[PDB]
């Protein structure tokens, strides 16, 4: 990016530029992901491949498009992306081992295993074990676990109130 | 923390536990309050030790804690 | 002469601490 | 018994402990209402009864001490309600 002019410019240079954004998703440095991003030209943030698998794949992760996140584990422009898109997957998983917890009152076993996208009953009971399951006793996973008034920072903010308007 | 005036009245005590009845002293609300010359003979002792300039919200807040 | 600006060190200290809180109380004791 | 919070008696549970029957433990509580022993209100399709107040009752000294750690606590939120009172208005409170 320094030395423009005085030089020609490497074909190297987009498909390593978007191995760094996927390291940066990877690492999930979402601001550093996006401030990078913005150095891309115009035209090669929108055509160039390498320039927009990564981008892709964080508008992806936004929208949570999983199914297509996964897919790029076999779209995968460059083979040398494998390395940074492996933990990717990982921590997507964890995602959306969450949005499962915080939806889905009740979900079963043959349908979550695609659903975490797995391939394996053990991987499925290992995974449950972390973190913690009910083990589906009628095939279910049922994690449906779900006043006090602010009496005191409601006080505070009155109070508040009051002395802005006694320091006239 | 208090009024300086604590007003009682004796009051026969008829004890429910059948225990003799005995004269007993029987609290009473008690406040001060001044007639009008009383009102500006206490201001006019209190001119310069009274804080007047506090405003009623700072006052009733002062009353609250 | 720079020293002197120095006696203008103690002048801005006199302005700052001697007067401000001198007008504060003055127009608390003003409006009592 | 029962504390202030989950005082609220069933009439399985009244009649289990009295020897009654659910048809008879309604009159029962009404007629501790009326005689004044008792403060509160009867839900019979839920069958269950209220209650907000009883007879004050004598009290052992274990009791009295109970009652005296409850009143510590209520003595540390009141101070510390008034420390945070004092503390926030200090410019305004005279």
């Amino acid at each position: 990016f320094d030395y423009k002019e005085q030089l020609p410019e490497s074909a190297y240079m987009h498909q390593l530029l978007g191995l760094n954004l996927l390291f940066l998703l990877s690492q999930n440095r979402v601001a550093e992901f996006h401030t990078e991003l913005e150095r891309l030209p115009a035209k090669d943030i929108q055509t160039n491949v390498y320039i927009k698998h990564p981008v892709s794949l964080e508008q992806y992760l936004m929208e949570g498009s999983y199914n297509k996140v996964f897919l790029a584990k076999g779209n995968i422009p460059a083979e040398s992306y494998t390395f940074f898109i492996d933990i990717l997957l990982d921590t997507i998983r964890d995602e959306i081992a969450g949005c499962i917890e915080k939806a889905y009152e009740k979900i079963l076993f043959t349908e979550a295993t695609r659903i975490l996208f797995f391939n394996t009953p053990k991987k499925m009971t290992d995974y449950a074990k972390k973190r913690g399951w009910v083990l589906g006793p009628n095939n279910y996973y049922s994690f449906a676990s779900q006043t006090t008034i602010p009496s005191t920072e409601l006080a505070k903010q009155v109070i508040e109130y009051a002395r802005q308007l006694e320091m006239i | 923390l208090g009024l300086p005036t604590e007003a009682y009245i004796s009051v026969e005590e008829v004890h429910d536990d059948g225990t003799p009845t005995s004269k007993t002293f029987e609290h009473v609300t008690s406040e001060i309050g001044a007639e009008e010359a009383e009102e500006v003979g206490v201001e006019h002792l209190l001119r310069d030790i009274k804080d007047t300039t506090v405003g009623t919200l700072s006052q009733r807040i002062t009353n609250q804690v | 002469d720079l020293y002197s600006r120095y006696k203008k060190l103690q002048q801005e200290l006199e302005f700052l601490e001697v007067q401000e809180e001198y007008i504060k109380d003055e127009q608390k004791n003003l409006k009592k | 018994t029962r504390p202030a919070n989950h005082r609220q008696l069933t009439f399985e549970e009244i009649a289990k402990s009295a020897k009654i029957t659910v048809n008879e433990v309604e009159l029962l509580v009404m007629k501790a209402l009326s005689v004044g022993l008792v403060k509160g209100s009867i839900d019979e399709v839920d069958k269950r009864v209220h209650m907000t107040w009883v007879q004050p009752r004598v009290l052992d000294l274990q009791q009295i001490k109970g009652m005296k750690d409850r009143l510590e606590f209520w003595c540390t939120d009141v101070k510390s309600m008034e420390m945070l009172v004092e503390h926030q208005a200090h410019d305004i409170l005279t």
